[PDB]
């Protein structure tokens, strides 16, 4: 039913465990790498797959928990908890998302204004230059539902991540108005970061 | 050497049908269970329906009840779509049951394992017209930041690179669904402060826009 | 190598198993099991094809059960009709061949020199086979005859009434030959047809068992089966039946319809269910219906589509409560449902096999062959020894899937009682059985699917006895190779011998309790009797789960006392056998068990009515030849006398003075040896107050001494079978080296030209036997015949024989001689092959109070010195029609209907005819015991 946590963050060689909480009282576990699809790793709740790295155990404190002992550089994957239960019915987990960690970064901020012929057809647009972690939360200025924002993959030697915000008008609301601001919070910013752009 | 194939995946005007098939290859499929599986784009894994060929039993998920089928001819399996909403956009898998004749009737579930799955198809419902895409470039603040922007475009997918490929600090971001139905996506390279020119490549349509950008 | 589609070198076996094994395919489809043991005496193969009685074309009900007796009748490379069965008898060998619903298997054993010629002529079996005509006309009545001594048999009965409600596979006379000759049909053309639709190399799996390297079995399985065809042949409710039994038994047989559970062997959920639903322990179904006093015995498991079955046999009170005994079995299997599939058990159970497999006694050859070849077609070469026992995956999943079809929407119901005579209205087609037919009512039905928890209904909880100490203890400095007296006083002679040939963790802990108050007279033999059926009704309970964890035990009266024997793991013996023998001496009888025990048996005295004329011959034949002999009627009548009290003050006194002799031999030292014993004597001194027996009271009785040139007849009809039974016996004198080498080898000699001439080219019946018979120290020639034919006939047939017999010893040549000399030397040294056959010759050896442990060598020896003048003074002394001592006693069984060239039968005697076997006791001298 539930899985725990959201996502996790780790060095290499640390060790991570992942919660999967729940008739059935057993569980399975899959590794998913970004863009292929499933791998097994784990059948019986205890015992693993064929073939598969023995630094990966199945748990059970109830709760039921997956082990990394000695994660790898190349076990940074989603991790899926899997049911079965009675009726046929499969059932799977929100997804652990296993991140490699490395220190505190500052996201460089930058906006970007909508561009001339494309009033002639709004789209205001701020970024995150690189960050670490993936949490921050950027509003935009009055706020808020018309926000779009799509974020990378880490980056394959800082390990920092890029955010990015739309914000999209028809030209007429983009006229209407003078002030336009970007609010971003996150962990290395003493004071949260304000980028307000003018007409 | 066992494996799976799936066939049948394309671009489906919504409320349409589609036909996807699960071709087998190192085991029979009467003595497996097959299972379909399809994930969203970038959200969770999520089940779709099962079928155990030897007990004949099929099972549906909630999300879909009277508009998929699944069915199997002994050496293939085939998940059969009606009606498609545009939310069943998505990539499906199907896997099988690493366990011969699994018993579908039950009281208590056991959660085998399945340890052979497909590199599933991907299935796009909207009911847009292909589009050339279009490109917006974006200024900078007057150590400096600046890119492109493809914002109307159909279907995936576009390559955008920096002056022919040519350059580090290329965050090239993953696209959107806007509400109307199409594509945007945004290309944005940190550069020194001491001209640059991008391309937006789109096959599926065949377009190739190459534009700069200037600061102020 | 284009013959082998592959090789599977490495096959999982015990490691106490020194054999070796190579699996292999034929290029033609054929699996192949080759199996090298350089000790064995007897070399075997055997050959399976999947195909049975279940593909029999509609109109010939039978054809596949004829083809396999029409396969040994000759071939185009050796056209002699029993070339094949002769070669093997002059080799030390026998064959033989079945048939069941889906395989057809046939095998063989012969001693291990000749394996290769065996094989050779085995294999043309399935290349040519001739179906000569005349074999034909012949072979029909030969399954006929096999029909007909089944016909009144209640399980075959039982068998076919199931079936029926559908082919008759066993065919007869009617199915084989009448009917199809009325209806235009050619049998041997259909016989043709199905040899070459069905026996397809694809089909066939053979195993072979040799002294020769792998190699060299190899090269002989290659040769002899890579040229068989391979033409690709596709493998092919809520009722209830009151039935008429035979004999007067009782009986409810629940069977369930389930899929074929074959491919679940990694599993065997069936097995699973088959160990929780059979226990006999506390909590368990069986203790309840027990307990209630509806039941004796139950089973339950699988039985070969397929069935689950649970059948129980019902006291009088039981018969008239089926329906709530069925309740009870349906609450059961609904406890089982709602505890669900439970892996501690599964993990016993496997434990179990798994011990049970390292040290499984070594099978005799012919049947190690005959079962792997049966099991071939379903399991991986790798994997054909273990898979019958070592469980890997479990699988709660089938477990819970095979406990959805006991359901009483799919049950089907049978009883059978004599109280049903008469109130039926149904009559089976094929065996004449008398049943109705009825459906069950709904609301029954109803209640039954409502089946409630009671709680009287506990899983079996672990087993204790589980043994888990398996040291060898070393072979002691002073072991010798035969049993020695290591005690000897007036209450007790302890024989031990410590194992130094089989060493496997068990032993083997007989004792016989000497008597004289257990058969004074028919009464107190009925005492002793029920005395230890209600022991062992009542050890039922606890000696289960021993009996379960390989440790069993076997408790019976005899005509000297009691006779104990305990087998298995030696970890735990001890415990079980101080519980046996303290409640052996301490027992308090329930009223309600003894009624129940006592009905059972007054019915199993009445039941012998039902026995087969040869076994009635054989009883008869023991009456008249024993001083003292109490007759199953005079039991029956003596039965009604015993109540309660009497039997209460009947067990402290037959207990009050013993002797006991025991033999201990397995994995024991003498320290524990002795412990053993002196264990068992202290507990019944403690509870039982025995003393010592005095010698003289070790009565052994004598046998009859028949007059010199006598013969006499008893005679007796048979009230059930339509057949007759005949026994002849020849006494001849005391045992001794020589006249036992004489009787032996002359009846080795004479043993296969009986079976050949009597059964098979005169077809004077199916049953046809001859041996030495040893009683009481005394032997002679004996021949048992069972027929269609009236006894005089029988008679004639075999005196004419006797003396075709004698001119054909006198014709034989130097060589020949020897062979039969070699044959039966070669039968007498033959090593017993597991610890329990050996505890029976030595057993043997000393319930006799002969003690001679080295016979066999000194026999062989002296064997090895006679010459064909000997055997001629000895037949022309002992046998011949007008020897000097003949002494002849036959007993003839008429039956039920019966009434009270071929080579020439002399002119015998006017026979004594036995009036009473008393007066003719009486009438008649007794011979010595034996000396010891
Ligand atoms: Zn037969």
């Amino acid at each position: 039913m539930t899985q725990s946590p959201s996502s996790l963050s780790a060095s290499v060689g640390d060790r991570v465990t992942i919660t999967c909480r729940a008739v059935s009282s057993a569980v399975a576990w899959y590794q998913q790498k970004p863009g292929k699809a499933p791998k097994l790793l784990i059948y019986s709740t205890s015992s693993l797959y064929s073939g598969v790295p023995s630094r990966f155990s199945g748990s059970r404190s109830t709760d039921f928990t997956l082990t990394i002992s000695s994660l790898q550089p190349e076990d940074f994957a989603t991790y899926y908890c899997q049911q079965s239960s009675p009726s046929f019915l499969i059932t799977f987990g929100q997804g652990t998302k296993v991140e490699i960690k490395r220190t505190v970064a500052a996201p460089s901020v930058f906006i970007f204004p909508p561009s001339d012929s494309q009033l002639k057809s709004a789209s205001v647009v701020c970024l995150l230059n690189n960050f670490y972690p993936r949490e921050a939360k950027v509003q935009w200025k009055a706020l808020s539902g018309n926000s779009q924002e799509s974020v990378t993959e880490q980056d394959s030697k800082d390990s920092t991540y890029s955010l990015s915000s739309t914000l999209t008008l028809s030209k007429a609301d983009y006229e209407k108005h003078k002030v336009y601001a970007c609010e971003v919070t996150h962990q290395g910013l003493s004071s949260p970061v304000t980028k307000s752009f003018n007409r | 050497e066992v494996q799976l194939v799936e066939s049948g995946g394309g671009l489906v005007q919504p409320g349409g049908s589609l036909r996807l098939s699960c071709a087998a290859s190192g085991f029979n499929v009467s003595s497996y269970s097959i299972h379909w599986v399809r994930q969203a784009p970038g959200k969770g894994l999520e089940w779709v329906a099962s079928i155990s060929s030897y007990y004949g039993s099929t099972s549906y998920a909630d999300s879909v009840k009277g508009r998929f089928t699944i069915s199997a001819d002994t050496n293939t399996a085939y998940l059969q779509m009606n009606s498609l909403r545009a939310e069943d956009t998505a990539v499906y898998y199907c896997a099988r049951d690493r366990v011969m004749y699994y018993w579908s009737f039950s009281k208590y579930g056991y959660p085998y394992g399945m340890d052979y799955w497909g590199q599933g198809t991907l299935v796009t419902v909207s009911s847009a017209s292909t589009k050339g895409p279009s490109v917006f470039p974006l200024a900078p603040s007057s150590t400096a930041a600046l890119g492109c922007l493809v914002k109307d475009y159909f279907p995936e997918p576009v390559t955008v690179s920096w002056n022919s490929g040519a350059l580090s600090g290329v965050h090239t971001f993953p696209a959107v669904l806007q509400s109307s139905g199409l594509y945007s996506l945004s290309s944005v390279v940190t550069v020194p402060s001491s001209t640059y020119i991008c391309n937006v490549n789109h096959k599926p349509s065949n377009t190739k826009v190459d534009k700069k950008v200037e600061p102020k | 190598n284009p013959a082998i589609k592959r090789i599977g070198n490495h096959i999982t076996k015990s490691p106490e198993d020194k054999r070796e094994y190579r699996g292999l395919e034929l290029a033609n489809g054929i699996k192949v099991l080759l199996i090298s043991d350089p000790t064995t005496d007897k070399s075997s193969a055997a050959l399976d094809v999947h195909i049975g009685s279940l593909s029999d074309p509609p109109n010939i009900a039978g054809l596949s059960h004829f083809l396999e007796h029409m396969l040994f009748l000759g071939t185009k490379k050796y056209p002699k009709e029993n070339e094949y069965s002769q070669f093997l008898s002059e080799h030390a060998g026998s064959s033989n061949a079945f048939t069941s619903g889906e395989h057809t298997n046939y095998y063989f054993d012969v001693s291990h020199e000749h394996l290769e010629g065996a094989l050779d002529r085995f294999a043309q079996f399935f290349l040519s086979p001739l179906f000569d005509e005349s074999a034909k006309d012949r072979e029909v009545n030969a399954v006929d005859s096999e029909h007909e001594k089944n016909v009144m048999n209640d399980a075959w009965r039982l068998f076919q009434l199931e079936k029926a409600t559908s082919k008759f596979g066993t065919g007869n006379k009617y199915t084989l030959e009448t009917r199809p000759n009325q209806e235009g049909i050619d049998v041997r053309q259909e016989l043709l047809k199905f040899h070459s639709a069905y026996y397809s190399s694809n089909l066939m799996a053979v195993v072979v068992l040799g002294r020769e390297s792998l190699d060299d079995l190899t090269n002989l399985v290659v040769k002899l089966f890579s040229e068989v065809e391979n033409k690709n042949v596709p493998l092919p409710l809520k009722q209830l039946y009151k039935i008429v039994p035979i004999k007067d038994i009782r009986n409810l047989y629940v069977t369930f319809p389930i899929p074929d559970l074959q491919k679940y062997y990694k599993s065997n959920p069936g097995h699973y269910l088959g160990h929780l639903i059979g226990h006999e322990g506390p909590g368990s179904l069986l203790s309840e219906l027990k307990s209630k006093g509806w039941v004796n015995t139950l089973v339950g498991g699988q039985k070969e589509f397929m069935f689950f079955i649970i059948n129980v046999d019902l006291t009088e009170e039981g018969l008239l409560h089926v329906e709530d005994i069925i309740l009870h079995m349906f609450q059961y299997i609904q406890k089982l449902r709602a505890e669900g599939p439970q892996e501690w058990v599964f993990q016993e159970l496997k434990d179990l096999n798994a011990v049970a497999f390292r040290f499984k006694d070594k099978e005799r050859p012919r049947g190690y062959t005959s079962k792997i070849a049966g099991i071939l077609h379903y399991y991986p070469l790798e994997e054909v020894l273990t898979a019958e026992y070592l469980l890997e995956e479990f699988r709660p999943d089938l477990i819970e899937m095979v406990l959805d079809k006991l359901r009483p929407e799919n049950v089907r119901v049978a009883i059978v009682s004599k109280s049903f005579e008469g109130k039926t209205d149904r009559t089976e087609e094929w065996y004449g059985t008398q049943y109705k037919q009825e459906a069950i009512p709904d609301e029954v039905i109803k209640k039954w699917q409502n089946a409630d928890l009671n709680g009287k209904f506990k899983l079996p909880t672990k087993n204790e006895f589980i043994p888990t100490n398996f040291e060898i203890l070393p072979l002691e400095k002073e072991a010798t190779p035969y049993p020695a007296l290591i005690k000897d006083t007036a209450m007790s002679k302890l024989w031990f011998k410590q194992d130094d040939k089989f060493f496997l963790p068990k032993a083997n802990l007989n004792f016989e309790f000497f008597s004289p108050f257990a058969y004074v007279d028919p009464l107190h033999s009925n005492m002793a009797y029920l005395y230890l059926e209600l022991l062992k009704d009542s050890l039922n309970e606890y000696a289960y789960a021993a009996e379960l964890a390989g440790l069993s035990y076997d408790l019976q009266n005899t005509i000297y006392g009691m006779y104990l024997s305990v087998k298995g793991y030696n970890d735990k013996q001890p415990i079980l056998l101080k519980k046996i023998i303290e409640k052996m001496a301490t027992f308090e009888i329930d009223e309600k068990r003894f009624e129940i025990i006592k009905e059972a048996y007054m019915r199993s005295l009445n039941n012998f009515r039902a026995e087969q004329p040869h076994q009635h011959a054989m009883y008869y034949l023991r009456l008249l030849m024993t001083e003292v002999a109490w007759t199953k009627d005079e039991l029956k009548e003596a039965l009604d006398d015993v109540t309660l009290p009497r039997l209460k003050a009947f067990i402290p006194q037959l207990l009050s003075r013993l002797h006991i002799e025991a033999l201990l031999h397995g994995n024991i030292t003498k320290q524990a040896a002795l412990g053993i014993m002196q264990m068992v004597e202290d507990t019944l001194i403690e509870h039982a107050h025995t003393k010592p027996l005095l010698p003289s009271q070790l009565v052994r009785y004598r046998e009859v001494q028949l007059p010199d040139r006598g013969w006499f007849v008893y005679q007796q009809r048979n009230e059930v079978h339509n057949n007759s039974g005949i026994e002849i016996y020849y006494q001849t004198d005391m045992q001794s080296t020589s006249e036992n080498m004489f009787l032996e080898l002359f009846a080795q000699i004479i043993s296969e030209p009986a079976f050949n001439t009597l059964r098979t080219k005169e077809q004077l019946g199916y049953i046809v036997f001859s041996g030495p018979r040893r009683a009481n120290g005394i032997q002679g020639l004996r021949f048992i015949i069972q027929s269609e034919k009236p006894p005089h006939y029988l008679e004639s047939r075999v005196e004419a024989f006797l003396i075709t017999m004698e001119k054909s010893i006198e014709d034989m040549t130097e060589e020949a001689f020897q062979k039969h000399i070699q044959a039966l030397a070669i039968r007498r040294l033959d090593k017993p092959k597991k610890l329990s056959a050996e505890s029976a010759k030595y057993w043997g050896e000393i319930i006799s109070q002969q003690y001679n442990f080295d016979r066999d060598n000194t026999e062989v020896a002296y064997l090895k010195t006679l010459t064909k003048e000997d055997i001629i003074k000895f037949y022309k002394e002992m046998l011949a029609v007008d020897a000097p001592r003949r002494h002849k006693v036959s007993v003839h069984v008429l039956a039920r209907e019966m009434d009270s060239n071929l080579s020439q039968a002399p002119a015998l005697p006017q026979p004594e005819v036995i009036q009473n076997m008393t007066e003719f006791k009486r009438g008649l001298p007794l011979f010595p015991l034996v000396k010891p």
